[PDB]
């Protein structure tokens, strides 16, 4: 979605995607916080108890329960971290049937959309061109270095694959709502899917460097009901 | 001539211009630097 | 500790070298040589002659690096059983840093051979591209590296059974069948039909084989070095460290050899 | 009785030659049975020794925390100060108005955006 | 420059290590050529003497002031690492003894005594 | 799983050397044992199926393991030999039928096999000991043994949690009719035999005349573990190209030529180069030999694999049964260059027979 | 007695390492259960709305 | 490793043979470094060491060491009540005496 | 003829330490002077600085990492205190290949010139520190630029190849009567395992970037798709040298905190054994991981699991080895000098900067976290609150003993609180935008990422000023630097025990575990004539 | 004399009273050309690096 001013956390998620991401980040952070509260009161008890002391235990040099419980503890804990971060790696993808297919190709200072279905038998696929507003142009109210002259459209509760492609450079394909961050190399086809789950707009913004125009190719997808699909794809 | 002013490359005692002026002066060329080559590409693509 | 007039010597065996200007001298020639180079190939300079003359100080500022090296060894006398090692291990450490950029060019031939890209034809050497034949000159390079290895073990077997003809016989056969080594590798570079620019084969075929070229010319140095050192008696039958750094490089360069012949000519 | 009387105010300003004096008459008469030594000699003993002088000396003194305090004050007033003179003197592009971010904010009702924690443009 | 020497008991610095010279037509010795501070071991080589010894401090017995360890050194002072008596016990500890002053080893107690050469 | 089965083929070789290498006769008793049980276990692959012999192959080490450390006596360290030789064939035999099983192309068992058996060199090299006499040195294996259980638990999400008929064929008596079978079984030997006889031997030799320290003698084998490795991810793919008949007749030649050329060496420097060369023939020979022998009888009798392999590794270990202390025995009167002449110039004689399986016989 | 002491640093090292594996637990469980997952039960909620008001 | 008894039996022998103030000193230093307490016999040879020596801020410092080696107070008034006849032997008065 | 003979003709090996420092001085100088302008445009949406011009904003960023990498965390942690701690350390007279020392000092100042001169001649070279091969083309740019800052990264690499032999060879046959190689101290052990890094990790480099310069200017199509090639071939041949540098970087510093930590608390370290072995693992893990900077470029599903495993096992040799610095600073006694106040800013701020880490290992979440503010405040963390406050803490602890002057403790103590502050209140804030969504390299952002961006480019202004006072606290240090050891007793390296009385103390001041602090106060040209002896 | 001069080199080398490098007399001949032209090497490299910083080709 949109970013928030004085932003803390993560944008609000509409794909599944993005809610395992997040259950993910938000279980990982448990045992983080727990080693990190650990370690500073240590540090507090050193500071608070032997400031300046008297006695000092100089032979007190090898120890040896307390280095098997130093090297056995975080082992078992990256083992449960990284149960769920594999089931969350092999499930979750285009397990069945892919409903939608676009093609985004990123030129050099914009993005170029084809929706690989949709031919008549003369070679009339829809496509487009995304570019970026600029700011002397602008309308009232419109985001500024986010907002795009044509928009990506697609239905809600349907399986859209994108296809990303490069043409000069490397890129980055980015929408951080949906869950997608992919790369456009310039000699191969890589693919990332997405499922939409409210109607909306939503913007994302690319990656990878790429010269002079690297702060200016904003990425915009609306979400509209499937009626309004029809309507808009029997216009273009 | 082994001393605890003698290891150094420069001069700092029994000096005649004080070695403030190099200190500074070393110190003014390293963080002016930086600036000189923005100047440089700035006059030379038209802004300012 | 307590022979009689000790304190007249060093107490430890390690050489304190003297004061030396070859290190300021070489660090310019290379500034020298990087900005030339990097300017003369986008213009800004026109003329040719500077780069070969940066080129020329490089390598002149080694050669005085040497002079003084053999000077400190074998007219000095500043070389114990504590030095050689450590001169040993030197020259090991650099060859194996050498070695480590051979496996990069492998790396490289290895990521395209498995995954060709789909602009050029999925087949080895594409169509277009006719590869050379290792039924051919490239199998006396072989023949000819592995009697070089042979011939120089005795060369050291004939320093250390005090003989002089019979060193210096051994090292000139070697030098004079590396060179052939050379020639023939330079006449087939004038016989092939597929250029650095017509492919990714070519582009990484060249590298890989470029570089032993250079390795090679190292080696005909060196080994004219060693002939004209012992020309003039400064070998000893038991304290030479020029043969045995020498001996070192050659079968590294020979194995090597064998790894170029069965990844880049066979295999396609 | 003067020379060792009070030695906790005067003894660090002695020179060198005046304090080997003095241990070694602390020497020769602690050899004798104690109980015999006047109250000024023990305390004397005890301050040569263990005591606040010399190696023994804090690293921070009351009157060193107050400059460091001070210091780190001083030191940041600049930083906000020439942040600041720096900050009036700014391009403010024409989205940076409250009257602007009051737009995007119907445009934003409009297509319902963040149903949970919350959207807002404004920060004038 | 001078006169060559025949054993480690006539050398007196660098100038009685030159030594003769090979004969033309054969491959030459290390005990025809050989000039510095390795002709001086290769002396020493060959009638048992170590010109660069190699053992480590004594590590026998403790010491008192009234019989210090004794360490010889062609300086005024020298450096001296201790580790005890049964020679790991102690941790290692430097100490510089002088010829106006005894180390201690503030941990185990042995004295060291520097002896002048 | 694919992946699960290179996991396992990959720590099964690598912990059996982990295990070999730490010391405190045993490893002639150890490969004696190896060399009886892996005939029953080759039987039992058949009935019982491949992943039990497996399993007990762990089992197996750790007790062997833990005798070691925890037992001086001299009756437990050989009680934890024969554990270590007779578990080891379980989990080598069963963990190359298996590898074989899943991965049914001819093309891709070489590239899958020379990746498993790089796992040989990795076990030496990681711990000369493993888990030795001081508590740091399982400061060392821990790190280690976190990653290859992490690894398992992707294994074993794949395969139960989530995605990822047998034939009574080919009698023991039958496999030992094929001489095509035994062809390669017969080089495997020779090699093994070579390292072997060297192993005791050569540290011998060098105390004699290079005047070298112990750590020399134990720096002298490092250029043979990465040579091993080298070759073998190497050939396992160069081999189905080149045809593998003549990548082993080409590495045998390398056997006996650098085994002839280690002798001469009077110097480390010397030495260097030959143990490369060593190592780079014997992972020749060995990623060879392991895909042809299933090519081959899957082209010559029926598809059920364990016993070949069970042959394969009775090849393997019987070298280091017999033959490094035979060495050592055969020196002193043939002396230090003449075994390597003899190894060399038998492995040079030998090389031409590798010509036969250029083409597989019709059947 | 009271003049015969022996072990006072491991008891001091046994109540350091039980004061803050407590004091952690605690600061991490109220990471678990009053920031994570009354944000899951406000989002699911608010996708059990949105289905009735299209079925109506 | 060691025993409270043979903790107490070796650092009574090393005070015992210490000869110059450095030792007693040195043996003083890591007595009070342990984990043990010394008992009253250490801390009574101890004090005889140091009134060979001669030398008196060591002797009072000792019972200095022990109000910062003890746990709590009835420790301390308990070492205080045994080790009472030294005291007023040797001659010794604690810190909290003088007010130096 | 006498100066040109002792500071340009060098041999000594503790000469060449000094030049290294004040070489480090200034190439850190520029970077920071560099980041202050990155960090000035970044304050408010718009165009502010930079009038428009993108190009000279990634000019800026590229130079900034070139220059306080390469030039001066290396120099001053294997240049400065290797040369001159690791001889006097072990026992040697000097480093066993002298000459090469003086080279590896001075091919630098060339390789200054180099990235100068491409920052002046054209557009620049605004590739980023990572070149990736069709931006860094001769499309996009076309001049010397690109080529003079290829050839800043050969030289470097010469240097560093140098001083690693120099390192290795020096501390194998070169050391005192009874030092066997398991008594030496834990800095030395640092150098090494840094030093065999450097010897296994450059070549790469050299070879990648070697090639890249034939694509540009002989047309050899390596990474051209329209010959046969991939750009993604160039990001391995990088990154298998890019992950080891980021140890090179942080292995010299621990070692340096050990000593601190055995000095203040009067404790011998805990486990000094399981120390060395930890830093072996962290050396050996650190090659075997490399894809973890490429999880967007379309991997395998079965090769991220690998790489999710094998980045995560690092843990627990830094966790032991932290771990060991508490229990080495349980039991002891501590004294707030000025060396240890940074070792103590040390280990909380390195723990949070690699927890963080941890968070980005995973494959699932870097789909959120790549090419982020996230990463950036990851590794400033461990590089500028890491490795930057060892370097200050190592200066503050052995400038005494090699200049023979002493320092003031209130400036020193003011400059420290001064740079805790500022740099906390400078990459805290980068988490927040990274979560929320900013990505990286830059110049202009949208509106809702404004407010952060004016608390960070407030605290770079309080840094800055750190700084200044730094020079001038170096300043009071040459200058009556002789009457500055009376003013606080932190001029003691060690302080008197309980029961040992002042007389005492002052005939035997100096206890230590190592040579360094019984060397005279400049140590001698010629410090060991006569051997020194072990036990 | 004859082939060994490696006798007379010697005591030439040793307390010759000027650097090794420069001692023979010979040394005049490999260092009056190199010092030089590195001179001209050096002055002709910085004469084009800030010809190309103003923007003068050739
Ligand atoms: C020099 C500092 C430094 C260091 C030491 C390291 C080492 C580590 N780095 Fe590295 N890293 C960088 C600086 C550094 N890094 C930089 C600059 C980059 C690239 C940036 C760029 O390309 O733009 C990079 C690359 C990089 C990335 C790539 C991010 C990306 O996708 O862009 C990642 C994570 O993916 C990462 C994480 C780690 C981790 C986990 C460690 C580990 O070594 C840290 C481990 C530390 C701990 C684990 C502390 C443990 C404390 C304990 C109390 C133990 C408790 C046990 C557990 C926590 C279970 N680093
Ligand atoms: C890569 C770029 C740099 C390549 C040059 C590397 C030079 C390595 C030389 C190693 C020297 C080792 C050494 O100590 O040799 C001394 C002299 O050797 C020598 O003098 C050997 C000189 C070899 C010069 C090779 C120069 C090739 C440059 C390329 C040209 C094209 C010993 O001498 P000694 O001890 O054995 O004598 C004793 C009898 N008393
Ligand atoms: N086939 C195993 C040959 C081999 C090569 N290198 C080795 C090292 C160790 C070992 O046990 C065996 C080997
Ligand atoms: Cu263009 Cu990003
Ligand atoms: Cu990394
Ligand atoms: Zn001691």
């Amino acid at each position: 979605d949109v970013p928030t001013p004085w932003g803390i956390f993560f944008q609000d998620s509409a794909t599944p995607n993005m809610e395992g991401i997040i259950e993910l980040h938000n279980n990982i952070m448990f045992y983080l916080v727990l080693i990190l509260t650990f370690v500073s009161y240590i540090l507090y008890t050193i500071i608070y108890n032997y400031s300046n002391a008297t006695i000092v235990h100089k032979y007190m040099n090898h120890g040896q329960l307390i280095e098997i419980v130093w090297t056995t503890l975080p082992a078992v804990i990256l083992l449960i971290i990284a149960f769920p971060s594999f089931i969350l790696l092999y499930l979750c993808d285009e397990v069945i049937s892919p409903a939608m297919t676009i093609k985004a190709i990123g030129l050099q200072w914009y993005w170029k959309y084809e929706y690989s279905d949709f031919i008549n038998d003369d070679g009339e696929i829809v496509e487009f061109e995304s570019y970026v507003i600029p700011e002397e142009l602008l309308e009232d109210g419109q985001l500024r270095l986010l907002d795009v002259d044509a928009s990506v459209v697609v239905p809600v509760d349907t399986h859209i694959r994108f296809i990303v492609s490069s043409a000069d450079v490397i890129h980055d394909f980015c929408v951080p709502a949906l869950g997608v961050k992919v790369d456009a190399s310039p000699g191969r086809l890589n693919q990332t899917s997405a499922l939409i789950q409210r109607e909306g707009v939503y913007y994302g913004q690319c990656s990878e460097l790429c010269g002079v125009m690297h702060s200016a190719m904003p990425i915009k997808i609306e979400a509209v009901s499937l009626y309004e699909f029809i309507n808009w794809l029997d216009e273009q | 001539d082994v001393g605890p002013y003698s290891n150094l490359p420069f001069k700092v005692k029994n000096r005649r211009v004080p070695y403030a002026v190099p200190h500074f002066l070393f110190f003014a060329i390293g963080m002016g630097i930086p600036f000189f080559a923005c100047y440089v590409q700035l006059k030379r693509s038209g802004s300012i | 500790m307590r022979i009689q007039n000790r304190e007249n010597l060093q107490l430890f065996p390690f050489h304190l070298v003297t004061n030396s200007p070859w290190p300021l001298t070489t660090s310019l020639a290379l500034m020298s040589l990087a900005l030339t180079l990097g300017l003369t190939m986008h213009g800004y300079i026109g003329n040719h002659l500077w780069l070969f003359l940066a080129i020329s100080l490089v390598l002149s500022s080694i050669f005085l690096w040497v002079r003084d090296v053999v000077i400190e060894g074998t007219y000095l006398g500043d070389h114990t059983i504590a030095v050689r090692k450590g001169l040993n291990i030197g020259f090991m450490l650099f060859v194996l840093s050498e070695i480590l950029i051979f496996a990069a060019l492998f790396w490289s031939y290895f990521h395209s051979a498995m995954g060709p890209t789909i602009e050029i034809g999925c087949q080895w050497p594409p169509v277009g591209i006719t590869s050379i034949k290792p039924t051919e000159l490239p199998l006396l390079n072989t023949i000819i590296l592995l009697a070089s290895g042979a011939t120089v073990t005795w060369a050291h077997h004939s320093i250390l059974y005090k003989d002089r003809q019979g060193t210096l016989v051994g090292l000139f056969i070697t030098t004079l069948l590396i060179i052939l080594f050379v020639g023939c590798q330079v006449l087939e570079y004038t016989w092939a039909t597929f250029t650095i620019a017509d492919s990714v084969f070519g582009s990484i075929f060249y590298a890989g084989t470029g570089l032993h070229f250079i390795h090679m010319v190292m080696l005909i140095v060196m080994l004219a070095i060693c002939y004209a050192r012992m020309y003039f008696y400064h070998f000893t039958s038991n304290h030479h460290l020029g043969l045995e750094t020498t001996i070192l490089y050659l079968h590294v360069l020979d194995i090597i050899w064998l790894f170029l012949y069965i990844v880049f000519y066979w295999w396609g | 009785n003067a020379t060792v009387t009070n030695l906790e105010k005067r003894w660090e300003d002695l020179p060198e030659t005046d304090q080997k004096d003095i241990i070694s008459q602390l020497s020769e008469r602690q050899k004798l049975p104690w109980k015999d030594l006047t109250l000024s000699e023990k305390k004397a003993a005890w301050y040569i020794s263990f005591g606040e002088w010399g190696p023994r000396r804090p690293v921070h003194t009351k009157e060193d925390k107050l400059y460091i305090f001070w210091g780190t004050v001083i030191g940041i007033v600049i930083s906000a100060t020439i942040f600041g003179a720096f900050r009036y003197n700014r391009n403010v592009p024409k989205t940076m108005n409250r009257e602007w971010q009051a737009a995007s904010d119907e445009y934003l009702k409009s297509k319902n955006a963040e149903p949970f924690t919350g959207y807002s443009q404004i920060q004038s | 420059q001078f006169k060559t020497a025949t054993s480690i008991a006539e050398v007196e610095g660098l100038e009685n290590l030159v030594g003769p010279g090979a004969k033309t037509g054969t491959v030459p010795t290390d005990l025809e050529q050989a000039t510095g501070l390795e002709r001086y071991e290769l002396l020493g080589k060959l009638e048992g003497i170590e010109v660069f010894d190699e053992t480590p401090l004594e590590a026998v017995r403790k010491g008192t002031m009234k019989d210090p360890i004794l360490i010889d050194s062609y300086d005024d002072y020298r450096y001296v690492g201790c580790t005890g008596v049964p020679a790991d016990s102690h941790n290692i500890e430097w100490l510089k003894p002088t010829t106006e002053k005894n180390a201690r080893c503030w941990e185990c107690g042995s004295v060291y005594k520097l002896n002048f050469l | 799983s694919r992946k699960l089965i290179l996991f396992i083929v990959f720590l099964a070789l690598l912990l059996d050397n982990m295990l070999l290498t730490v010391v405190v006769l045993l490893f002639a008793s150890k490969a004696t044992v190896q060399l009886i049980t892996n005939p029953f276990i080759g039987l039992l692959t058949n009935r019982i199926g491949y992943p039990i012999p497996i399993f007990a192959g762990f089992c197996i080490m750790f007790v062997s393991t833990i005798m070691f450390a925890f037992s001086s006596s001299y009756a437990f360290l050989l009680i934890a030999r024969s554990l270590q030789g007779i578990g080891s064939s379980c989990s080598s035999v069963a963990g190359m039928g298996m590898l074989a099983s899943v991965y049914t192309d001819d093309e891709e068992r070489g590239n899958v096999m020379g990746i498993a058996l790089g796992g040989l060199a990795m076990g030496v090299l990681v711990g000369p000991p493993f888990g030795s006499v001081l508590y740091e040195f399982v400061g060392k294996t821990a790190p280690f043994l976190v990653l290859a259980a992490l690894v398992l638990l992707d294994g074993a999400i794949q395969l139960f949690v989530l995605q990822p008929e047998s034939q009574k064929g080919t009698p023991l008596t039958t496999l030992l009719k094929d001489p095509y079978i035994l062809i390669a079984a017969g080089s495997i030997c020779f090699a093994n035999m070579g390292i072997a006889m060297l192993e005791p031997a050569l540290p011998i030799w060098m105390m004699e005349t290079m005047c070298s320290r112990k750590w020399q003698l134990g720096v002298a084998f490092l250029p043979a573990s990465i040579s091993y490795l080298i070759g073998t991810n190497i050939f396992g793919i160069l081999a189905h190209k080149m045809g593998r008949w003549l990548c082993a007749l080409l590495g045998m030649i390398i056997v006996g030529v650098s085994i002839l050329c280690i002798p001469f060496a009077k110097n480390i420097y010397g030495l260097i180069a030959p143990n490369f060369g060593v190592g780079f023939a014997i992972g020749m020979v060995d990623s060879s030999m392991m895909p042809i022998m299933g090519y081959l009888v899957d082209l010559r009798h029926v598809s059920v694999y364990g016993s070949v392999y069970a042959i394969a590794d009775v090849a393997f270990c019987m070298g280091y049964a017999i033959g490094p202390s035979a060495g050592g025995a055969i020196a002193k009167a043939i002396g230090f260059p003449w075994l390597m002449t003899i190894i060399g110039i038998i492995d040079i004689l030998f090389a031409p027979l590798c010509f036969f399986l250029r083409s597989p016989p019709a059947k | 007695s009271l003049t015969r002491i022996q072990g006072s640093v491991k008891r001091r090292i046994l109540t350091d390492i039980s004061v803050g594996l407590t004091l952690g637990f605690g600061f991490a469980s109220y990471w678990w259960w009053g920031v994570h997952k009354p944000t899951v039960a406000h989002r699911e909620n608010y996708y059990i709305e949105l289905a009735k008001k299209k079925k109506a | 490793e060691e025993t409270y008894e043979e903790f107490s039996q070796r650092y009574e022998k090393e005070f015992d043979e210490a000869y110059d103030l450095f030792e007693v000193q040195r043996v003083l230093n890591n007595c009070f470094s342990y984990d043990i307490v010394p008992s009253p016999a250490v801390i009574g040879k101890a004090l005889n060491a140091c009134r060979r020596v001669n030398d008196y801020a060591t002797a009072v410092r000792v019972f200095e060491g022990l109000k910062h080696k003890v746990e709590t107070k009835e420790q301390y008034d308990a070492y205080l009540e045994e080790l009472k006849d030294v005291r007023e032997e040797l001659g010794i008065d604690l810190k909290e005496e003088l007010f130096p | 003829m006498n100066y040109i003979n002792r500071w340009l003709f060098s041999t000594n090996a503790k000469d060449i330490a000094v030049l290294y420092f004040i070489f480090a001085l200034f190439c850190g100088l520029l970077g920071s002077i560099m980041s202050l302008i990155l960090r000035l445009e970044l304050s408010a949406p718009g165009n502010q600085i930079l009038m428009g011009n993108h190009q000279l904003f990634n000019v800026v960023a590229t130079a900034h990492a070139v220059l306080m990498v390469f030039f001066l965390v290396m120099p001053a942690a294997i240049g400065f205190f290797g040369n001159y701690l690791l001889p006097l350390m072990i026992g040697a007279s000097d480093m066993s290949f002298a000459r090469l020392n003086n080279i590896s000092f001075w091919l630098l100042p060339p390789a200054l010139v180099s990235l100068l001169a491409s920052a002046l001649i054209e557009n620049g070279a605004g590739t980023g520190w990572t070149v990736y091969p069709p931006l860094a083309g001769v499309q996009s740019h076309s001049g010397p630029s690109v080529d003079l800052a290829i050839f800043a990264l050969h030289l470097t690499s010469i240097s560093s190849l140098l001083g690693a032999i120099n390192f290795i060879t020096t501390t194998l046959n070169m050391r005192t009567i009874g030092m066997t190689m398991s008594k030496l101290p834990l800095f030395v052990w640092a150098v090494v395992f840094t030093s065999i890094l450097l010897l296994l990790s450059l070549p790469v480099l050299s070879a990648g970037v070697t090639l890249l310069l034939l694509d540009r200017n002989f047309n050899t199509s390596f990474f051209e798709p329209a010959g046969g090639g991939d750009p993604i071939l160039y990001q391995h041949l990088f990154w298998f040298f890019g992950h080891p540098e980021v140890y090179i970087l942080i292995i010299p510093g621990f070692g340096i905190i050990s000593h601190i930590v055995s000095t203040y608390s009067k404790k011998p370290v805990f486990g000094a054994i399981g120390m060395v072995y930890a830093m072996g693992s962290i050396g050996f893990l650190g090659l075997l991981v490399w894809s973890h900077h490429m999880y967007t470029v379309g991997l395998d599903v079965d090769s991220r699991a690998y790489f999710t495993s094998a980045t995560m096992v690092i843990a627990v040799p830094t966790g032991i080895k932290i771990f060991s610095w508490l229990a080495t600073l349980y039991g002891g006694s501590i004294r707030y000098t000025t060396p240890m106040l940074y070792a103590f800013a040390f280990l909380f701020l390195f723990t949070v900067g690699g927890l963080s880490g941890v968070v980005l290992s995973n494959a699932s979440l870097d789909i959120a976290f790549h090419d982020t503010y996230y990463v950036i405040g990851h590794f400033h963390y461990v590089l500028s609150l890491g490795a930057v406050f060892s370097l200050f803490a190592g200066y503050y602890y052995w400038s005494p003993l090699i200049t023979g002057l002493y320092y003031n403790n209130n400036l020193a103590n003011i400059q420290f609180w001064l740079l805790f502050i500022g740099t906390n209140v400078t990459f805290f804030p980068m988490h927040f935008l990274g979560l929320n969504g900013m990505p990286r390299r830059i110049p202009d952002y949208p509106d809702a990422f404004a407010g952060w961006n004016a608390i960070s480019s407030f605290g770079s202004l309080i840094s800055i000023i750190s700084v200044i006072l730094f020079a001038y606290v170096i300043y009071d240090q040459l200058v009556n630097g002789l009457t500055n050891k009376q003013l606080s007793t932190n001029s003691l390296f060690k302080n008197p025990d309980f029961i040992e009385s002042n007389i005492i103390f002052n005939d035997n001041s100096i206890k230590s575990s190592s040579i360094d602090f019984l060397l005279t106060s400049p140590p001698l040209p010629h410090t060991f004539n006569t051997p020194a002896i072990q036990s | 004399t004859a082939t060994e001069k490696i006798i007379e080199l010697q005591k030439f080398y040793q307390s010759t009273n000027k650097p090794i490098y420069a001692a023979h007399p010979r040394s005049k001949y490999y260092l009056i050309p190199y010092f030089g032209l590195l001179g001209v090497s050096v002055a002709a490299t910085l004469f084009y690096t800030g010809r190309a910083c103003f923007g003068i080709k050739d």
